[PDB]
């Protein structure tokens, strides 16, 4: 409750598109790869960023 | 008046509906099910095109539907006495029962 | 060769005016298209200088409908009246077309200057 | 005989070899949207009035630019030379060029078209929209002859479909740019000619590719402030080319360029209607019909879907 809250304040009106909601206030993120070639694009090194 | 009808006029004109859709029914008879279908259209119309043949089909769906009909999934009938090639997976054979000769 | 439009029609008489029922008897020129869904006035050509409200009964005669007119369109006319600074209308809901025509046929077949 | 080409070149590049076969027309094979009491519809006919020459650059090797002179009647001539003048200031309209030659004892009076292109904007339409790839020549030509691909591209088969082979959207996807300035370059010239009060009916037989416009004979004056364009054929045709070419996509940038990042729109924001407004005063200023945003607004089914 506390990103959500945070972040539903600084609409018009208190109305977000929910496509979003996953996006900013979701602290886990899972990423599936189909290939090394794919793999080594975006999950490189032990951190990445997106 | 078809012309007229589509960019001239703004508002349905039934007069005229229903004299294409006459039209459209004596010169295109249509027997339609869910996206499989049969047309029984005129010849000599059609060869001269007056009513669509099949490449008007193949250029509708290039521009509106963003597919490509490649004509060879388009069976084509130059007689009668035998129904359509292939409608529901179901060939049509005209054969003799009791007196008569009926499609099964 | 896209024309503008051949066969077009002509005018009628009926009354007009700035405000709801400010028809005296008749001072217009409406501009007749005689659909076969009915009669459709097209076109106003009033030497008032400016009106707002038209009305011209149906065929029924009971069912009398007011039409609302554009804001002016002024020129002057050379006929057998000499200078004659008409302004011309038509009823909003028109769509370009319907401009085409009548000012088609008025530019075609009447004098302006 | 000879005299006629140094003629045609009137101030400008006498660079010029005539397609044709000296000082008679040409018969050509285009598209038109033809209604004239008689006979409407829109195929392929076929033109025979057009002295058509060439304009070559330096090195003398061919380059698209053309000079379509046409010859017809007095009266066109003149009604021409009127709206003509009166419609000069405007930057999209081909600059024109009148005078009277004579053939064997006539004074056939002249019509000198300027700089257009090979293929009008119609003949884009129909190609695309009357597809059939047994006969697509036109086509392949506007295709090549615009960067877009090149002719070793025609060879890998399957080339036209959109199942198989989905590279075909990136190829159409380069006349995007062309598409949009032609539609911007046809609002510049409604403007002009709504204001210098002239009437007509827009053609997409009229606007070559590049933009320019011409063939003000069908048109009639009034008086300046009150004119029309009646524009309902035009958008109506040209609507299914739009979205597959992506003529819109020039939008989704910082300054309209396509040299630019991408706008950075604000997540939160979801109304987003006033931009489409925007977008559509801008492009379709002259359509004529209400377009209210949110089809809630709609009044019943048919301007539902007009909207949609
Ligand atoms: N610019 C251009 N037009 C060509 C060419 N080949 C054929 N055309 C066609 O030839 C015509 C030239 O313009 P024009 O004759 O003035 O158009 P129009 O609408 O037929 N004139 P009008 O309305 O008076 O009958 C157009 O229809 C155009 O499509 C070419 O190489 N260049």
């Amino acid at each position: 409750n506390d990103a959500l809250n945070n972040i539903i304040n600084n609409a018009r009106d208190g109305c977000v598109p929910l496509n979003i909601i996953p996006l900013t206030t979701a602290a886990k993120l899972m990423v599936v790869i189909p290939d090394y070639n794919t793999y080594k694009n975006t999950c490189d090194g032990t951190t990445f960023t997106y | 008046r078809l012309y007229e009808c589509l960019y001239r006029n703004r508002d349905v004109d039934t007069d005229f509906v229903n004299e294409f859709y006459a039209y459209l029914r004596k010169h295109f008879s249509m027997m339609i099910l869910s996206d499989d279908a049969v047309v029984c259209f005129n010849s000599t119309y059609a060869s001269q095109g007056l009513v669509a043949s099949i490449k008007n089909f193949k250029s509708v769906l290039y521009y509106q539907n963003n597919v490509f009909m490649s004509e060879a999934k388009c069976w084509t009938e130059t007689d009668l006495t035998k129904g359509p090639h292939e409608f529901c997976s179901q060939h049509t054979m005209l054969v003799k029962q009791g007196d008569d000769y009926v499609y099964l | 060769n896209n024309e503008l439009s051949p066969v077009a029609l002509r005018q009628m008489s009926c009354a007009a005016g700035t405000t709801q029922t400010a028809c005296t008897d008749d001072n217009a020129l409406a501009y007749y298209n005689t659909t076969k869904g009915g009669r459709f006035v097209l076109a106003l050509l009033s030497d008032l200088q400016d009106l707002k409200w038209a009305r011209f009964p149906k065929s029924d005669g009971t069912g009398t409908i007011y039409t609302e007119l554009e804001p002016p369109c002024r020129f002057v006319t050379d006929t057998p009246k000499g200078p004659k600074v008409k302004y011309l209308y038509f009823i909003k809901g028109l769509n370009n077309l319907n401009r085409g025509m009548v000012l088609g046929s008025l530019a075609a077949t009447v004098r302006l200057q | 005989a000879q005299s006629f080409l140094n003629r045609v070149c009137g101030v400008s590049a006498a660079r010029l070899t005539p397609c044709g076969t000296g000082t008679s027309t040409d018969v050509v094979y285009r598209a038109f949207d033809i209604y004239n009491d008689k006979v409407a519809g829109f195929a392929k006919f076929l033109k025979t009035n057009c002295c058509r020459f060439q304009e070559k650059d330096e090195d003398d090797n061919l380059i698209d630019s053309y000079f379509v002179v046409k010859r017809h009647t007095f009266s066109n001539y003149q009604h021409e030379e009127t709206i003509y003048n009166l419609l000069k200031d405007c930057p999209a309209v081909a600059k024109h060029d009148f005078f009277k030659f004579r053939i064997d004892g006539d004074m056939v009076p002249h019509i000198s078209r300027q700089r257009l292109t090979k293929y009008t904007m119609a003949d884009l339409v129909y190609a695309l929209r009357h597809f059939d790839e047994g006969n697509c020549d036109t086509l392949k030509e506007i295709l090549v002859t615009y960067n877009c691909c090149d002719d070793d591209y025609f060879n890998k088969k399957d080339w036209y479909d959109f199942v198989e082979n989905p590279d075909i959207l990136r190829v159409y996807a380069n006349l995007g740019e062309r598409v949009r300035q032609a539609l911007l370059k046809t609002v510049q010239f409604c403007d002009a000619m709504r204001n210098a009060g002239i009437v007509g009916v827009l053609t997409l037989d009229n606007q070559d590719l590049n933009g320019n416009w011409y063939d003000f004979g069908d048109f009639i004056q009034t008086t300046p402030g009150s004119g029309v364009p009646v524009v309902d054929s035009y958008y109506s045709l040209l609507m299914p080319i739009l979205t597959l070419t992506r003529a819109l996509t020039a939008e989704s940038h910082v300054d309209t360029d396509l040299t630019k990042p991408y706008i950075k729109w604000d997540l939160l924001k979801y109304d987003f209607t006033e931009e489409r407004l925007k977008l559509f005063d801008r492009y379709f200023k002259y359509w004529d019909q209400t377009y209210h945003p949110n089809c809630v607004n709609c009044l019943d089914d048919r301007c539902i879907l007009h909207c949609a």
